[PDB]
């Protein structure tokens, strides 16, 4: 249950069979047998005994779910109460919208280690996404200072909603 | 080595009827301690 | 410059090992919890949202 | 946050009431635990700031410091047990109390919601500091140094007093929380262009800027070791903390009203770094090192990019710990040598093997060796500065080369070379001297493992 | 010349008290002023403090956000929604100036 | 009298050198780049008493730090523009400008690998103990500059300008250092100049965009 | 407990007083006790205060 | 302990002052050549030959061995530069 | 300022109207401060007169801690009234002259367009 | 001790403001400080224009 | 630039500006006639300050 395959897609594995063309022994095969017998079995034994001890006393932890409060867009002016609850709701999504971008930073990195010499091509499912996600993060969170606040994203957007309305009108 | 406590000379400046003595002001002399003059 | 270390390497190692015994034995026998779904109205307590047991001991008892 | 504070106040009763022989251990042992209570503030499980109560708050930027302010009082009281052990038993209990009040006041200043609470407590810290520097200062010139430390801060301070009373009338409350969630956008007038300077200048003065930093070299030179630690580790950073919380308002002007300072700081960084290269007094060199590495900070609290800010928060906490470490070891050489001259005392590793390891690690923290928070800090300010203008790397690039040179020169001409023939024989190292150091670096090693805690408000 | 003491010499505290720890001249105070400083200094601040600081859970929510992303990325991708839509405050909410 | 400390620093050097070798994100590459620099400073000047050893150690730090400015510049450019210090993503900057950054790494390599600019500290480094001269002055420390460019050569192939730049300076160092070696009368200093001349040939192959063979010479060298 | 065992209780006591004084502030700032939007819930059975 | 009389003073204007300073600095009165009076601060500090400690006889038992400077001899203004580490003014075969 | 108010008591300390206000809790931090302020006065006196600082005048120490505090309750009782009058006076005017203090309307942040100055 | 005093505490008592000292005492403090301002202003202005007109790529830059 | 130019300009100058200003304002004969006449001047100026701003 460590990682949700659907949030971290891993291409299926295709391995060429072990086709030997020499009577000479392949040292690694023998070494690996040992590693398992000496380094894996011993460890494997301990680990299980861990998880059984864990099972004897098992606990659960949940994931706080935050109800959605009203966003600055709708929030009286000067009402420090409402706006405080609404700058947090954003500063919170400033992070949830940031680990998403952390995953695309990561999912890609793997897709260029898993596909070397083909990264130019095979790994373009992601990089198309790394721009579909970067062109958005750039359009909602970038110009802002270190005092990022929902009022300023509200303005960074709305300075440009003129443009998607002045340019559009302009095209006429 | 001990913190430098002020010597006599550092003290001297604070005497005189005016700290920053002027051209003619310096000519003055400190007021009598008894608050009584000799004239 | 050697009396110092026998004292620094000692009083770190004094309270250090009982900790290391504590982190290891807890992490071994008690263990981190596994994530689950809030069961339709459990309204879990503050301690319930953290993984490591002693990291939710401090939360339940003090915060 | 009254456990980090009330128990602190009670230290004062303990320094006075306690036995003359046992006064030192009661005070040092108890404030070590006072630091342990301070660590509780670090338990932030959500991004919202912990508003303890109306007047007292702690957010990511203040919390990393309050803990440092509480941490150094133990250390300050351990570094001044030697000098100040020649006193009359009532001069000590005054020095110990003075040190205690500094962190009581500094803990509150860093943990204050109302900006003028910052001002009153901000400018109060001068009283305890001036007494520590002037009353116990060894050199003939501390009367002068004290004057410089009081006037440069004071002339800057009254403009801020007028500015903050001014914004209260303009907005209606100096509460940092509200001021943040309220619309205070200056209007780029000629007057506002003055307001901005009024608010930032007082903070820019105690954070030595290239133009007004002469107070810091003079002050740390004759200041006793405890005063020099306080000035470098917590006192100068009071200016940085102020610039972070005050520029929430005056949001529009700093976009164009900062150029003057930014250029003053980056050129200042080079010249301050360079004069370290040939300065005979070791305490002098560390002080200018402090000016340059703080000139980087005023150039990140002004570019105002998320990375700058936490580059700043990383460097301020890190450089604070490193500088003290350097000022603390400088004192250990000064007490045995009896002179501040760098040229004398050559070859110490030959005679003080470990202090030299502490010297080496302190210098590597001073220059940017990479698995250190010190480097992460500069790497980040460097990045943003580059974003502001790609050319900035040239000036922030001459500083890195110079910073390497003076940091190693302190090690090369103080802790290597042939031993000095026969200065007053140098008695071996006390365990206090070495711990006072270990207490500085062991936290530097631990913080570098998990930099997230000192990253600032931005991240 | 005026009257004043001659500069005092600094004692080699290591001549007597050859076990001097640097805190005080008489030996027992010294021992009890390091037995309490290494202890309260290192033994229960650098150790118990680092233990507590290490166990602060999901500091500043960055342990929570690497999951919320994962279910949002899980939910957004499977339902076909853009992973990070390009406007955050919905355009409908925003009444733009009509000029 | 201090054999154990000397062996201790040699392995610390190896740990930093290998970290420099196997570093995915460049922040770790920096940890290695700066890390070997500091321990070289500690080990060139093993015999601290001798001022000559101290002068060489300060020399080495200065030349390395000029190189560090280049790596910081490359790091900062890769911390902006394409955004991650991990090599696996930096390599997605193939079709970008990538000149501001690779010029920075070339500057870093010239300082670390004693190219014609700031070539003198590796001759000066011989003030160190002869074993120190062999493992770090001879192999691991100097090849670090060559290793960095091979790591970043997917980007290097795109920019023709920097490829000939290092082909050119590698070439000048090769002969410049070799001609100096002909008359040097110190045995250790002739070998050291040869260390620089061979790396000059290495630099030349990297300049002719032949990364794999350049690495092959590093191992045989 | 006053043979120098009373000077040792001064600071420990300050913590206690602080804690008490601190929890007092919580009592004062208890409006919006549970009236906040993100965290408004119906008092579960047998609970008269969401946060005390 | 060192009276101002034995510490640097102002530019020696009259010739008796130029011979008084030379005593303070333990020099020969005909070798004290005050740094030029252009008001940049040098004061009375002797203008000693700008030669680095590198070519000070490397065999003689210099009191301060590593600065190759004896005890009492006037120190050079820039000894932080012409020291055995930083700069080398020393004759070169070419 | 507040003098000239209707009903002003020409020389009285705290008019009975101040009875309506809550009495200051004896442990009000302020009165407790006055107490400490007082103890210190006492201790200081002992010091300036060269007496054992804490172990002397234990009667005086009490007079001090108990004089200052006594003064406090009856002062704070008043200053509290004065402030309370200020509101009675202030709030009343806001109403009697309503137009001058109109309740302006604040638009939601959606409507308002605040200029966005990029940091870049 | 005569050297350090001569070098950090006997300087300003022997300062006389001449030419070759104030001209050279202003070129050093304000010269580069004014040089870099027109180096950073021109760059920052070039950058801003390009961003305004829409040319600066700012690609994969999600940080600052 | 450090020491002299940055100490003569900001820290020292402000030292001198005042020092000189106190020297002129505080160098007083102590004679009553002089002082009093200054009271005369004041009355005159204040009379005017009211007059011109009538
Ligand atoms: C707090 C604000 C600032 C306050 C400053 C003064 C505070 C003094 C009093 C308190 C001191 C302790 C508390 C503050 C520091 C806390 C450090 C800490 O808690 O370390 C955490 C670490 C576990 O790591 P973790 O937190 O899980 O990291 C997150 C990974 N996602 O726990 C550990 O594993 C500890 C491991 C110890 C051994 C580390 C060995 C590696 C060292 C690498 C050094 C690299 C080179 C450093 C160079 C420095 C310059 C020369
Ligand atoms: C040295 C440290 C830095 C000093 C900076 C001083 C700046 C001026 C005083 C600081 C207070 C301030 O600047 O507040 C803003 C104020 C104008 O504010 P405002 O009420 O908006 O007026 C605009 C037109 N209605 O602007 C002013 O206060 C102007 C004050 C002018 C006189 C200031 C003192 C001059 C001394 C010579
Ligand atoms: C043909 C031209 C080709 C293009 C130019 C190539 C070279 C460009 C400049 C690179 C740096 C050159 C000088 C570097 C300093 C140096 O080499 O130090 C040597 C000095 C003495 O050492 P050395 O003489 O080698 O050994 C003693 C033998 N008896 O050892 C010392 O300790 C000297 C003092 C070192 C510390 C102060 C040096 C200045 C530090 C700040 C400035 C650094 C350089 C300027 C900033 C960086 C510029 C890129
Ligand atoms: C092209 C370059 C333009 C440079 C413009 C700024 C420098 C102007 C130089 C004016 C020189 C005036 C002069 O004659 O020399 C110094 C001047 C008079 O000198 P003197 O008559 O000897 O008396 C000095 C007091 N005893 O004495 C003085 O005037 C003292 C004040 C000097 C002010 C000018 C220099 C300011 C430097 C500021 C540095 C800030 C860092
Ligand atoms: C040490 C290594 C230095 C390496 C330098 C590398 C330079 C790369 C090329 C830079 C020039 C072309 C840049 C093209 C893209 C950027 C275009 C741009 O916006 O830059 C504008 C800037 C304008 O500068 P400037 O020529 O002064 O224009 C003033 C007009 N009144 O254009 C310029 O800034 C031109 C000057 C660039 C170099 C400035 C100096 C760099 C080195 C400074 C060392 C310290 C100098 C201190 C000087 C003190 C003087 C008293
Ligand atoms: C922007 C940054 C502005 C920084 C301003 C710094 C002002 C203070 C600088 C130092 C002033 C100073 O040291 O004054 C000393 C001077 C001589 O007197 P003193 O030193 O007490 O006695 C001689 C020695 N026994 O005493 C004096 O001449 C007067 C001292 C005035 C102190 C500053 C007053 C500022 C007033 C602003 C209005």
């Amino acid at each position: 249950d460590s990682w949700d395959k659907d949030v971290y897609p891993e291409p299926p594995s295709r391995t060429p069979a072990p086709s030997p063309q020499t009577s000479l022994p392949n040292p690694i095969t023998y070494l690996t047998k040992a590693y398992d017998l000496v380094v894996d079995w011993p460890v494997t034994l301990v680990r299980e005994f861990i998880e059984r001890q864990h099972a004897k006393n098992r606990t659960y932890y949940y994931h706080r779910q935050y109800r959605r409060v009203p966003d600055i867009t709708e929030c009286k002016e000067g009402d420090v109460l409402c706006i405080y609850e609404a700058e947090m709701q954003w500063r919170r999504d400033f992070k949830v919208d940031q680990e998403i971008m952390n995953i695309i930073q990561e999912r890609l990195k793997a897709c260029q280690q898993r596909e070397g010499e083909n990264y130019q091509q095979n790994c373009a499912k992601e990089l198309e996404q790394f721009t579909k996600v970067t062109k958005a993060y750039q359009d909602r969170y970038l110009d802002l200072g270190a005092y990022y606040s929902a009022r300023k994203c509200l303005a960074k957007q709305k300075q440009r909603m003129l443009e998607e309305r002045k340019a559009a009108r302009q095209e006429a | 080595a001990r913190q430098w406590q002020p010597d006599i000379e550092w003290a001297e400046q604070f005497s005189g009827a005016v700290m920053y003595p002027s051209k003619e002001t310096a000519h003055w002399k400190p007021p009598p301690w008894n608050d009584v003059d000799i004239l | 410059d050697a009396r110092f270390l026998r004292l620094m390497k000692f009083y770190l190692m004094l309270t250090g090992i009982p900790v290391i015994i504590g982190i290891t034995l807890v992490n071994i026998f008690i263990g981190e919890a596994e994530l689950a779904e809030i069961p339709e109205g459990y309204i879990p307590e503050h301690w319930e949202y953290y993984k490591h047991p002693i990291s939710r001991w401090i939360a339940r008892n003090f915060y | 946050m009254l456990k980090i504070i009330l128990p602190s106040l009670m230290l004062l009763p303990l320094t006075w009431l306690s036995s003359p022989k046992k006064t030192w251990t009661n005070v040092t042992s108890y404030s070590f635990l006072i630091s342990l209570t301070s660590l509780t503030l670090l338990w932030q499980t959500d991004e919202n700031y912990k508003n303890f109560s109306n007047m007292f708050s702690s957010d990511p930027l203040s919390t990393p410091l309050i803990i440092l302010t509480a941490w150094l009082l133990p250390l300050m009281l351990m570094a001044s047990q030697n000098h100040l052990k020649k006193d009359n038993n009532v001069l000590q209990k005054l020095y110990i109390s003075m040190l205690i009040s500094l962190q009581i006041l500094l803990i509150m200043t860093f943990s204050a919601t109302e900006l003028i609470m910052f001002y009153i407590l901000f400018e109060a810290t001068l009283i305890p500091t001036l007494i520590i520097i002037t009353r116990w200062g060894n050199q003939t010139e501390r009367l002068n140094a004290g004057i410089y430390f009081l006037f440069y801060t004071l002339i800057g301070s009254i403009p801020l007093l007028i500015a903050l009373i001014l914004i209260q009338n303009h907005v209606g409350t100096l509460n940092l929380m509200i001021l943040s969630f309220t619309t205070h956008t200056l209007d780029a007038s000629w007057s506002n262009n003055l307001l901005w300077l009024a608010c930032m200048m007082a903070f820019l003065i105690k954070m030595p800027l290239y133009g007004v930093h002469l107070w810091l070299p003079k002050a740390h030179v004759e200041a006793p070791i405890a005063g020099s630690m306080i000035l470098a580790a917590i006192l100068l950073k009071l200016g940085s903390y102020g610039m972070i919380r005050i520029s929430i308002i005056l949001d529009p002007l700093t976009k164009y009203m900062a150029y003057p300072f930014i250029l003053l700081s980056l050129w200042g960084m080079i010249m301050t770094s360079s004069i370290c290269l040939r300065q005979t007094d070791l305490k002098s060199l560390i002080a200018y090192s402090s000016v340059s590495h703080m000139a980087l900070v005023i150039a990140s609290i002004m570019i105002q990019t998320p990375w700058s800010f936490m580059g700043a928060t990383m460097l301020m906490i890190a450089h604070g710990l490193t500088s003290s470490l350097l000022f603390c070891l400088a004192n250990s050489n000064y007490e045995r040598i009896h002179s501040r001259t760098m040229i004398m005392a050559r070859g110490l590793q030959m005679v003080f093997p470990l202090m030299a390891t502490w010297w080496l690690m302190a210098s590597l923290a001073n220059l940017a060796l990479p698995p250190s928070i010190n480097l992460m800090g500069e790497l980040f300010i460097t990045m943003s500065l580059f974003s502001w203008s790609n050319f900035t790397i040239i000036l922030m690039g001459i500083n890195i080369i110079i910073t390497g040179m003076y940091s190693m020169y302190m090690i090369i001409t103080t802790q290597r070379g042939k031993l000095t023939n026969h200065m007053i024989n140098l008695q071996p190292s006390h365990t206090r001297e070495l711990t006072l150091m270990a207490l500085h670096m062991i936290p530097l090693i631990l913080l570098t493992t998990s930099p997230k805690l000192i990253t600032g408000l931005t991240m | 010349q005026w009257q004043e003491d001659p500069e005092p010499e600094d004692e080699n505290v290591y001549a007597k008290n050859p076990d001097f720890h640097g805190y005080d001249s008489d030996p027992v105070v010294d021992v009890w002023n390091m037995r309490a400083v290494f202890f309260f200094g290192f033994s229960i601040v650098l150790v118990f403090g680092t233990t507590f600081v290490a166990y602060v859970p999901d500091y500043r929510m960055q342990e929570w956000a690497r999951r919320e992303a994962e279910r949002l990325v899980k939910y957004r991708e499977v339902n076909g929604l853009p992973i990070m839509e390009s406007n955050y405050f919905d355009p409908s909410k925003i009444q733009l100036p009509e000029d | 009298p201090n054999i154990n400390r000397f062996i201790k620093y040699l392995t610390l050097f190896l740990i930093t050198m290998l970290i420099l070798t196997s570093a995915n994100n460049m922040f770790q590459l920096f940890i290695g780049w700066e890390g070997v620099g500091i321990m070289s400073f500690l080990l060139i000047g093993w015999w601290y008493g001798r001022t000559d050893a101290n002068t060489a150690a300060l020399q080495a730090i200065l030349y390395n730090r000029i190189g560090d400015i280049g790596f910081i510049l490359a790091m900062v450019w890769f911390s902006l523009n394409m955004n991650s210090w991990e090599l696996q993503q930096i390599m997605f900057s193939n079709n970008n400008d990538n000149l501001i950054p690779l010029m920075g790494l070339l500057i870093a390599a010239t300082g670390k690998s004693a190219q014609f600019g700031l070539h003198p500290w590796l001759p000066s480094a011989m003030e160190g103990p002869t074993p120190v001269s062999a493992l770090l002055h001879s192999s691991t420390m100097v090849v670090a500059g060559i290793f960095l460019l091979v790591r970043f050569h997917p980007l290097t192939t795109n920019n023709n300008f920097i490829l000939t730049t290092m082909l050119c300076l590698g070439a000048l160092t090769t002969l410049f250092t070799a001609i100096c070696a002909l008359t040097q009368n110190d045995i250790k200093k002739i070998i050291a100049f040869s260390t620089s001349s061979q790396l000059g040939l290495m630099m030349v192959t990297l300049g002719m965009n032949q990364p794999h063979l350049a690495f092959l010479h590093i191992c045989t060298h | 407990l006053l043979r120098e065992h009373w000077v040792h209780i001064l600071v420990p006591a300050g913590f206690v007083f602080g804690c008490y004084l601190d929890r007092k502030d919580d009592e004062k700032l208890t409006a919006f006790r549970n009236k906040s939007m993100l965290f408004q819930r119906e008092l579960r059975p047998n609970e008269e205060v969401t946060w005390k | 302990h060192m009276t101002k009389d034995m510490l640097p003073g102002s530019y020696p204007r009259t010739p008796e002052e130029r011979a008084a300073a030379a005593k303070k600095y333990n020099m020969r009165v005909e070798d004290y050549e005050p740094y030029p009076d252009d008001g940049m601060g040098y004061g009375d500090y002797p203008m000693l030959p700008n030669r680095s400690q590198h070519e000070r006889d490397p065999w003689y038992q210099w009191d301060h061995s590593e600065l190759r400077m004896n005890w009492g001899e006037p120190i050079h203004w820039d000894l932080d530069m012409y020291i055995r580490n930083r700069v080398d003014t020393s004759p070169t075969p070419v | 300022m507040m003098n000239g108010r209707p009903g002003h008591e020409p020389l009285k300390f705290l008019p009975d109207e101040a009875r309506s206000l809550p009495p200051p809790k004896l442990n009000d931090p302020r009165l407790v401060y006055m107490g400490l302020l007082g103890y210190c006065t006492g201790l200081m006196d002992n010091m300036l007169r060269m007496r054992p600082v804490m172990r002397a005048g234990l009667h005086r120490q009490l007079l001090f801690v108990t004089s200052f505090v006594f003064a406090g309750y009856f002062y704070l009782k008043r200053q509290n009234y004065l402030y309370a009058v200020k509101d009675h006076d202030m709030f009343g005017y806001i109403k009697l002259h309503p137009e001058d203090f109109p309740e302006k309307e604040k638009k939601t942040y959606a409507e308002i367009l605040e200029p966005f100055h990029p940091v870049r | 001790i005569r050297w350090t005093y001569a070098r950090s505490a006997n300087i300003y008592p022997n300062f006389r403001p001449t030419p070759k000292n104030s001209l050279l005492g202003a070129v050093a403090g304000f010269g580069p400080l004014i040089f870099w301002y027109y180096v950073f202003k021109t760059d920052r202005d070039r950058k801003e224009r390009l961003i305004q007109e829409g040319k600066l790529d700012r690609k994969f830059n999600i940080s600052y | 630039l450090d020491l002299i130019w940055l100490e003569k300009t900001i820290p020292k100058s402000t030292s001198t500006l005042h020092t000189n200003m106190t020297t002129l304002t505080t160098n007083q004969k102590g004679l009553i006639k002089l002082y009093f006449m200054s009271f005369l001047i004041n009355i005159i100026l204040i009379i005017i300050l009211y007059s011109i701003n009538l």
